[PDB]
C-alpha cells in the first residue's frame, strides 16, 4: 500500500541518503543487518511502505543507488549501516563526472541510467500500489544534477501518474563549493520545473545558520545537517507509515500547496530545535512550537520568508496532541502576519497530526512553505549566470560533451520566466 | 420499528461513526466483541446471528487503507463484518475528481453491492445515515457519487447525512472551498436533509461550557455520537409522541433545495460542574436559542427561524414541553418568519442518555437535541461563496481537477447553482 | 435407492476422485482403511465383502503409472480393490491421438471388463460419473472411447460427467483447443449431460470468498468434491421432495446436444469469516445468480437461463425454497428464455454437509448447489472455436496426430460440428 | 516404467555426463559405490528410471560413454565418481578425430559406431518400456560431432517411435575455440534436423556470461558450467522420476513445444540463480522467480529473445508451490510481453508442476523456449559457412577422409531452408 520507492543519486543524495535510511530504520526499530526488533507492532504495519522483505526476516530497503564512480557508494558499503542495502541495487560506473553537466547527462550518465532503470522497474513490479518516486540530490554537483535529471526524465515517461518529489541542496547565496554552480543549477531547474511536482530546496548556508544559532555545536559536519535533511523528510512520508487524527499524503501535499503546476518549489523547516543542556529551559507545549515555524531563523532555504509574501504553507505535525491548537494556532498565525501571506487565497494553512513522534521525542512538526521569496534564489542565479554566460567562461567545458550553447540560452530564459511568474503575484487581489 | 443503514465515507465519516457505534453497543449492552450479554430495539441498527453476535448494519468505505486499518485492528475489530470495511489502495489526496471520477467509481461499484446485500436482508427499512466531511477527497466526493447510486437503487427512501461543514475562520486543508461547493451541487437533487456540523462552534463550546482545556478529534466526534443517538432514539426505545426517521423531512424541509438544519445540544456539562446545576426544562430548551450553543458557527439572531424539532430524551414533563415552547414563541429576539406560524416538532423516548466510560459529559438525567432550520446558515454559505470567488477568478487551483477527468464548466456551473441558492433563501427570507 | 459406478480417467479424473472419495467415507464414517467401525445408504457407492471392510464402486484408469502410484500406495491403498487400479505403461503425452487411437485402445478393454464384472454384481444400477478433462491425452482421448464402449455395453442408461472446461485465459497446455474440441465432438451423441468447471473461476472463487491466498490443485479439486456429494446426496440419504440420477437429464436438458450446464456452488465461507453471517435461505439462494459465484467463468447477464436446479441439503425449509426461488424469478436482470416458463427443479436432502478434516471451508449447516443450463456458455465455445481457427489456419500442430493414425479430415468435422452447436445455441437463443 | 538409456560423445559430451549423473545419484542418493543411501522412498519407485539393479543393492546406470581416443574416458574412470558405472558400457578406440566432422563420422567412428550399438541394445532390452534417449554432445567438436550424428541416425532407424533427445554445446558468436566450428555446426545440423525430436541449445559465452553477472564467482571452470548444464537437463526428466501436482513427460514437452517437425531447436534456462552470501537479500517466492525465466540476462543461448519472437513456452516448476502463482504469473507474462509471442498460436506456455525440488532448494523451474531468434545464430553460422567455403578453407582435411563438397552444398543449402522457416513466421496473422 503506497510503496515508496528511494532515489539517491550523487555524493551529496548518498551521504544524505545513508543517514535518511538511519533514522527510518530507527523509527521502525530495524537492526542494521535487516533484522527488524521494534517494540510497536505500528512499525511493521506500515514496513512495506520502505523495506521489502526475504525470507527470514531479513528486511531489504528499497533504495536505489547511483553514482558514476564507486567513491562514494563504497565508503557506504563499508560504513556500519552498508550491509542493509541489496548489493544489486548499487550501481556505480568508472569515470565520475567533473562536475559539469554535460557529461553526467549526455555522455557517462546515458551509457548507466539504462542500468539504473533495470532495477527501478523490478523495484516497481514488487510493489502492490507503487505510491510515488523520491529522489535525494543536489544540483551544484555534476553527477547529482546531471544524472538525477537524466533519470527524473526517464521515471516520469514510464509512470507519469505517479508522484515524483525531489529534496536538492541549492547553491548558497554568497559562497560557493564549485566555481560553476550556475551553470548546473540553472539547467538542472529547467529539466526539473517539467518533470517534478515538488522540490523541497535546501542550501548549507541556511542550514549553517540553523547549527549555531538555535542550536549550540560548533564544528557541524555535513554528517549532521544531512540528519536535520533526514528528520524532514522523513516527516512528510508520516502519515504513510503510521496512524493519525488527520492523515496527510504525497499527494495531499502536492494538492494543496501547489496551485499552478511550475509554481510547486517549497522550502522546508522543522522543530523542535535546541541546544542540548539548555533543553530543560524551555516547554514542548504547542504554541511555542508553532511561532518556531513562522520565523526566518527556523528555515532552511536561505531566502527569507519576510520579504515575499506566503502562497501555501502545510503543517505535519506528530505526537499526541490538541487539535484545537493545532488549528487555533494556525488561526492566530495568519492574522498576525496577515501581510505575509497573499489576499488571493482565502486560506492558506493545511494541518496534519500525526499519532507516533520522532524517535526520541514527543512533539515534532515538519513545516513546508511555498513563498514568493524564493524567486530572489533564482533571480540571484540569474544575475549569476548572465555575468559568466556573457563571456562564455566556462561553455568549452560543456559544448565538447555533446551540446550545444542554444541550450544555454533556453535554460536561462525559462528560468527568467519562472521568476516573473512568481513576481506576477506579489500584487493584492485587484 | 425496523432498520436503518449507516454509510461512513472518508477518514472523517469513518473516524466519526467509531464513536457513534461505541454509544450503540453501551446502550444496549452489547459487548466489543461482538456477543450481547446472557431487547427488540437493536433489531434497528444490529443483524441478528445464529450466534449471540449481532452484526452491525453499517457499512465503511474509505479509499485510505489507514483509517479503516485502525478498526480492523482496534479493539472493536470482531464487531464488524470483515466484507462491510471496503477499502480502496490510493487516497483521494483531498481532491474532489479523484474520489469522484478517477477512484472513486473503482470501488462505488463494490460498496453497492454490500449496501444492496444488506438492505435485502431486513424485513422493513427506514433509509440511510450518511457520515462524511466537506474538506476531503473521499468524504466529498465518494459521497456525491453514493448520493447518485443510492438515490437510483433506493429513491423515495429517506437519504440522512452528518456533513463537518467547514468552519469559518479554522481551516484544515486549503480546497476546502473548492471540494466543499462541488459536493453540495451534486448533493442537493439527491439528499433530504443535511445535519450541519462544524469543529469551530464545536471546540467553542467544548472549552466554554465541558470546560476541558484540551480537546481533539477522539473527543469531539463523541458528542456527534450524541446528536445521532437522540436523533435515532425514537426508532429504538418506547415513548410518547415518537418521532419516526421519515417525519424528520416533512418538518424540516419547507422546499426541497432548504434542507439544511443544523444541528445544536443540551446540555453539555462536565461531571463535576452539574453538582451546582438544576437541568429544569425551559433551562434545557432555552440553551438551544442562543448564539452560545451551536454546532456551526452562524449566529442565529442575523436570520430567522423557520423551523425546530425538540427530540426530547429521558423522563421528560409534556405538560412542561409544551409550555417551555410557547415562551420561546413570544421573544423579541426569536423571530419565526412569517409564513410558519406553526413552528415546532416536539418528540419524547424514555431513555435518558448513557455515558461512555471515561466520558467528559456529566450523566444528565434529561436530555434535548434541536434541529433548527434557519436563514442565518445562509451566511455560511455567502462566506464560502465569497472564498470560491476569490481563487477561482484567478484559477489558481483547477489545474489538479482537470487532469483527473473533470471538465473546466463544472467549477461555474456549481457556483451558479449556489448563487441561485443565495437568492432562494433571500426570497423565503421575506413576505410576499 | 441403487448404485452407481465412478470412472476416473486422466490425471485430473484421478486426482479429483481421491478428494471426493475422502468425504464418502467421511460422511458414512468408513475408515480408510477400509474397515466401517463397529447404512443402507453406501451399498449406492460401496460394495459389501465378508469381511467390515466395504470396496468402493469405482474404476481408475491412467495410461501414466505415476498419479495411480500415488493412489496405490498412499494411505488409501487398502480402501480400493487392487485389480480396480487400470495402469498402462506410458502417457498420452497431452495428444488426443494417442489417447484415443494408439494406445488408448491397448488397455481400453480391460477398462471394459472389469467395469462388466463390476455392474453385473449390483441388483440395481443407475448411471455412471464420468470424472476427466478436456486438456489432456488420456483425460479426453480415453473418455472418448469409454463413452462410446460404455454407450453399446451399457446403453440407455444415464452418463454424466464433471470435465474441467478449459479456463479464458489461464492455459496449462498448448494444445487445449486442439484437444478439447475433438473430445466434445465424440461425446456429444454418446453422453447425457457435463458438469463443466473451470480452474480459473474456481481459482478467482478460492482467492475471493474463502480467502486464503495460495490455493493448490490439492485445495480446489476437494470443492469439486462437494458439488458431487450434494449432485449424489438423493441417491443416498433420505429427505423430502428427492432427486434421483436420471432426474437431472430431463430437467436440464431441454435439446440433446444442448447438455452443458454449468456448476455453481453455495455458500463458500471459511470457518472464521462465517460467525458473522447468517446463512438465510435466500442468501444462499442469491449467490447463485450472479457473475462472481461459477465454477465457470462465463457471465450469466450475457445469456440467458433456460433451465435450473436447486439442489438443496441439510435441515432446509421448503416453504422460503418456494418462496426463494419466486423472486428471482421476478428481477429484470434475470432473464429465463421466452419458451420455458417453468424454470426451477427443487430438491431436499436432508443431511446438512461434512467437512474434511482440516478443511479450508466453513461447517455450514444448510448448503445448495445449483447446476444452471444457460446460453452464456457458448460464449466459451465460441471463444474456444476461435482459437482452434487461429492454429489450424496455420496447421501448425497436426503433425502429432497424422503420426498417431489421427486423418486430417477429422479436425475439419469437429469445428464445423462444433460451428452446428454455436448456432444451435443461438436458435434457442431467440424465439419463433 | 518410461526408462532412459544416456547418451554421452565427445569430450564435452564425457564431462557433462559425468557431472550429469553426479547430482543424479545426488537426488536420488546414491552413493558413489554404487549403494543407494537416500532417505525417501520415492527415490527408489522411480531408480529404475535412469539405474538398473544387480543383486546386492549395486545400482548400475544405463549411460553409454563413447570416445574415439582414451583420453577423456580414463579420467572419469579414474575420478572420485567413476566406479559406478558398468565397466562394459565404456567404448573406447585408439585414434581419436582431430576435430574433423569426416573422421569421426565415415573412417573412425564408423569402426567404433557398431561396438556402441551392441551395448545400447542390451539397456534397450532390459528396461520394460523404453521411453527415449538422450544424447549429450559438442558440435565444435569432431567426436561429439560426428559419431553422435552417426550414432544418432542409426539409433533412430532401430527404435523410430520413441523419443530422442539432445543437450548440445553450440558455438559462441564472437569467440570460437575450435578453428573449423563452422564446418563441423552446419554439418552436424544438417543431420540433427531430419533425425531428433528436439535440441537443447546452449553456449559457453551465454553461460559465462550468468556465472559473473548473476552469481558472482570470477573463475568459473567448465567443472561448474557443467553443473547448471546438469541442473537443467535433470529438470527435464523430473516427472519421470518423482510425483507432482502436474506430471510432465519427455513426449509431454515435444508435443507442446514442437509446432512444425523441423522447428524443434529449444533453448533452455533455470533459477533460483543468485550468488552466495547476497542469497539472503532475496526472497524465494514465485513472482520474482517467473521474471527471472523471461529476461535474456538468465539464457543459456547466446541468442537475445528480445530480438524474435516466442512461438512455444513450457516451465517445469518443482517443490511445493501455489499452482495458481504457477498460471496467474504466465497470464501476466504473456500479457505484458505480448509483442514478444507470435499472435497465430492463442496461448503458448506450458505448465508443469512436480512435488520434489532440487537436493538443497525448495524452489525451481527449467525454463524452456522456442522463440525465432535463434534464426540468428544459424544466420550467423551461414554467414561463416559462406566465407570459408567460398575458398575451400579447410576442404581437404574433409574431402581426405572419404567425403565430397556436394556435402558441404547440401548441408549449407538445408541451413539456409532452416533459417527462412523461422523467419517466414516473423509476420502476424493475415
Ligand atoms: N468531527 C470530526 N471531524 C473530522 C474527523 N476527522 C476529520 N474531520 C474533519 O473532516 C475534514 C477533513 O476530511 P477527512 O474526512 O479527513 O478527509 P477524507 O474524507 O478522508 O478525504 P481524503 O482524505 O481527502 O480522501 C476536516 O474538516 C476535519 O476537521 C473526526 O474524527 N471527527
Ligand atoms: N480441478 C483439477 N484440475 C486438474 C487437476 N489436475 C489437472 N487438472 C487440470 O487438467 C488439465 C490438464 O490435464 P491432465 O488431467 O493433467 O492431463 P491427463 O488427463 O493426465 O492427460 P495426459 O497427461 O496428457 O495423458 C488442466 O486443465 C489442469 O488444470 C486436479 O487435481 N484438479
Ligand atoms: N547536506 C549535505 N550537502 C552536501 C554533502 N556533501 C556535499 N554536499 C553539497 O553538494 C554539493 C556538491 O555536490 P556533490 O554531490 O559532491 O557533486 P556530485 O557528486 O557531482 O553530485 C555542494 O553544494 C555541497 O555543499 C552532505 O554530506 N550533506
Ligand atoms: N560446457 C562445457 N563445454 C565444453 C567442455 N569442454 C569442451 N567444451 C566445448 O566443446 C567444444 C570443443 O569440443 P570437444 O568436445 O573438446 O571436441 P571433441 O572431443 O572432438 O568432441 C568447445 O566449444 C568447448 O567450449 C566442458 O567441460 N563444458
Ligand atoms: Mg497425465
Amino acid at each position: 500500500m503506497r510503496e515508496i520507492v528511494h532515489l539517491q543519486a550523487g555524493q551529496c543524495g548518498n551521504q544524505i541518503g545513508a543517514k535518511f535510511w538511519e533514522v527510518i530504520s530507527d523509527e521502525h526499530g530495524i537492526d542494521p543487518t535487516g533484522t527488524y526488533h521494534g517494540d510497536s507492532d505500528l512499525q511493521l504495519e506500515r514496513i512495506n511502505v520502505y523495506y521489502n522483505e526475504a525470507t527470514g526476516g531479513k528486511y531489504v530497503p528499497r533504495a536505489v543507488l547511483v553514482d558514476l564512480e564507486p567513491g562514494t557508494m563504497d565508503s557506504v558499503r563499508s560504513g556500519p549501516f552498508g550491509q542493509i542495502f541489496r548489493p544489486d541495487n548499487f550501481v556505480f560506473g568508472q569515470s565520475g563526472a567533473g562536475n559539469n553537466w554535460a557529461k553526467g547527462h549526455y555522455t557517462e550518465g546515458a551509457e548507466l541510467v539504462d542500468s539504473v532503470l533495470d532495477v527501478v522497474r523490478k523495484e516497481a513490479e514488487s510493489c502492490d500500489c507503487l505510491q510515488g518516486f523520491q529522489l535525494t540530490h543536489s544540483l551544484g554537483g555534476g553527477t547529482g544534477s546531471g544524472m538525477g535529471t537524466l533519470l527524473i526524465s526517464k521515471i516520469r515517461e514510464e509512470y507519469p501518474d505517479r508522484i515524483m518529489n525531489t529534496f536538492s541542496v541549492v547553491p548558497s547565496p554568497k559562497v560557493s563549493d564549485t566555481v560553476v554552480e550556475p551553470y548546473n543549477a540553472t539547467l538542472s531547474v529547467h529539466q526539473l520545473v517539467e518533470n517534478t511536482d515538488e522540490t523541497y530546496c535546501i542550501d548549507n548556508e541556511a542550514l549553517y545558520d540553523i547549527c549555531f544559532r538555535t542550536l549550540k555545536l560548533t564544528t557541524p559536519t555535513y554528517g549532521d545537517l544531512n540528519h536535520l535533511v533526514s528528520a524532514t523528510m522523513s516527516g512528510v512520508t508520516t502519515c504513510l507509515r503510521f496512524p493519525g487524527q488527520l492523515n496527510a499524503d504525497l499527494r495531499k501535499l502536492a494538492v494543496n500547496m501547489v496551485p499552478f503546476p511550475r509554481l510547486h518549489f517549497f522550502m522546508p523547516g522543522f522543530a523542535p530545535l535546541t541546544s542540548r543542556g539548555s533543553q530543560q529551559y524551555r516547554a514542548l507545549t504547542v504554541p511555542e512550537l508553532t511561532q518556531q515555524m513562522f520565523d526566518a531563523k527556523n528555515m532552511m532555504a536561505a531566502c527569507d520568508p519576510r520579504h515575499g509574501r506566503y502562497l501555501t504553507v502545510a503543517a505535519v505535525f506528530r505526537g499526541r496532541m490538541s487539535m484545537k491548537e493545532v488549528d487555533e494556532q494556525m488561526l492566530n498565525v495568519q492574522n498576525k502576519n496577515s501581510s505575509y501571506f497573499v489576499e488571493w487565497i482565502p486560506n492558506n494553512v493545511k494541518t496534519a497530526v500525526c499519532d507516533i513522534p520522532p524517535r526520541g521525542l514527543k512533539m515534532s512538526a515538519t513545516f513546508i512553505g511555498n513563498s514568493t521569496a524564493i524567486q530572489e534564489l533564482f533571480k540571484r542565479i540569474s544575475e549569476q549566470f548572465t555575468a559568466m554566460f556573457r563571456r562564455k567562461a566556462f561553455l568549452h567545458w560543456y559544448t565538447g560533451e555533446g551540446m550545444d550553447e542554444m541550450e544555454f540560452t533556453e535554460a536561462e530564459s525559462n528560468m527568467n520566466d519562472l521568476v516573473s511568474e512568481y513576481q506576477q503575484y506579489q500584487d493584492a487581489t485587484a | 420499528m425496523r432498520e436503518c443503514i449507516s454509510i461512513h465515507i472518508g477518514q472523517a465519516g469513518v473516524q466519526m461513526g467509531n464513536a457513534c457505534w461505541e454509544l450503540y453497543c453501551l446502550e444496549h449492552g452489547i459487548q466489543q466483541d461482538g456477543i450481547i450479554p446472557d431487547d427488540s430495539s437493536f433489531g434497528t441498527f444490529f443483524s441478528e446471528t445464529g450466534s449471540g453476535k449481532h452484526v452491525p448494519r453499517a457499512v465503511f468505505v474509505d479509499l485510505e487503507q489507514t483509517v479503516i486499518g485502525e478498526i480492523r485492528t482496534g479493539h472493536y475489530r470482531s464487531l464488524f463484518h470483515p466484507e462491510q470495511l471496503i477499502t480502496g489502495k490510493e487516497d483521494a489526496a483531498n481532491n474532489y475528481a479523484r474520489g469522484h471520477y478517477t477512484i472513486g467509481k473503482e470501488i462505488v461499484d463494490s460498496v453497492l453491492d454490500r449496501v444492496r446485500k444488506m438492505a435485502d436482508q431486513c424485513s422493513g427499512l427506514q433509509g440511510f445515515l450518511i457520515f462524511h466531511s466537506f474538506g476531503g477527497g473521499t468524504g466529498s466526493g465518494f459521497t456525491s457519487l453514493l448520493m447518485e447510486r443510492l438515490s437510483v437503487d433506493y429513491g423515495k427512501k429517506s437519504k440522512l447525512e452528518f456533513s463537518v461543514y467547514p468552519a469559518p475562520q479554522i481551516s484544515t486543508a486549503v480546497v476546502e472551498p473548492y471540494n466543499s461547493i462541488l459536493t453540495t451541487h451534486t448533493t442537493l437533487e439527491h439528499s433530504d436533509c443535511a445535519f450541519m456540523v462544524d469543529n469551530e462552534a464545536i471546540y467553542d463550546i467544548c472549552n466554554r461550557n465541558l470546560d476541558i482545556e484540551r480537546p481533539t478529534y477522539t473527543n469531539l466526534n463523541r458528542l456527534i455520537g450524541q446528536i445521532v443517538s437522540s436523533i435515532t432514539a425514537s426508532l429504538r426505545f418506547d415513548g410518547a409522541l415518537n418521532v419516526d426517521l421519515t417525519e424528520f423531512q416533512t418538518n424540516l424541509v419547507p422546499y426541497p433545495r432548504i434542507h439544511f438544519p443544523l444541528v445544536t445540544y443540551s446540555p453539555i456539562i462536565s461531571a463535576e460542574k452539574a453538582y451546582h446545576e438544576q437541568l429544569s426544562v425551559p433551562e434545557i430548551t432555552n440553551a438551544c436559542f442562543e448564539y452560545s450553543n451551536q454546532m456551526v458557527k452562524c449566529d442565529p439572531r442575523r436570520g430567522k427561524y423557520m423551523a425546530c424539532c425538540l427530540l426530547y430524551r429521558g423522563d421528560v414533563v409534556p405538560k412542561d414541553v409544551n409550555a417551555a415552547i410557547a415562551a420561546i414563541k413570544t421573544r423579541r429576539s426569536i423571530q419565526f418568519v412569517d409564513w410558519c406560524p406553526t413552528g415546532f416538532k416536539v418528540g419524547i423516548n424514555y431513555q435518558p442518555p448513557t455515558v461512555v466510560p471515561g466520558g467528559d459529559l456529566a450523566k444528565v438525567q434529561r436530555a434535548v437535541c434541536m434541529l433548527s432550520n434557519t436563514t442565518a446558515i445562509a451566511e455560511a454559505w455567502a462566506r464560502l461563496d465569497h472564498k470560491f470567488d476569490l481563487m477561482y477568478s484567478k484559477r489558481a487551483f483547477v489545474h489538479w481537477y482537470v487532469g483527473e477527468g473533470m471538465e473546466e464548466g463544472e467549477f461555474s456551473e456549481a457556483r451558479e447553482d449556489m448563487a441561485a441558492l443565495e437568492k432562494d433563501y433571500e426570497e423565503v427570507g421575506t413576505e410576499s
